[PDB]
């Protein structure tokens, strides 16, 4: 594979490890452990 | 001279669907596909 730079605040499309999607970037205030990579919210898609 | 008092409702909350966001989402493949099934959201959204 390659690499891109990263760009917040517009819609683009993002493959992020395998994970493809499409959507909008922003800086996070969560708190995450060293064991995990990624959250869900209730309909078990991924939001962080 | 007594005073009573009665509840009873009148109206209810007004809500609205996208059907491909729903089933599909941010995948057009699945848009595409989707596109020769029917047309069940003019049914849907002639009932709401």
């Amino acid at each position: 594979k390659k690499s891109t730079n990263l760009v917040k605040n517009k819609c683009v499309n993002f493959n992020f490890n395998g994970l493809k999607g499409t959507g909008v970037l922003t800086e996070s205030n969560k708190k995450f452990l060293p064991f995990q990579q990624f959250g869900r919210d209730i309909a078990d898609t991924t939001d962080a | 001279i007594s005073v009573t008092t009665e509840i009873l409702p009148v109206s209810m909350t007004k809500t609205s669907v996208d059907c491909t966001m729903y089933i599909c989402g941010d995948s057009t493949e699945c848009s595409n596909l989707l596109l020769q099934y029917g047309s069940f959201c003019t049914q849907l959204k002639r009932a709401l």
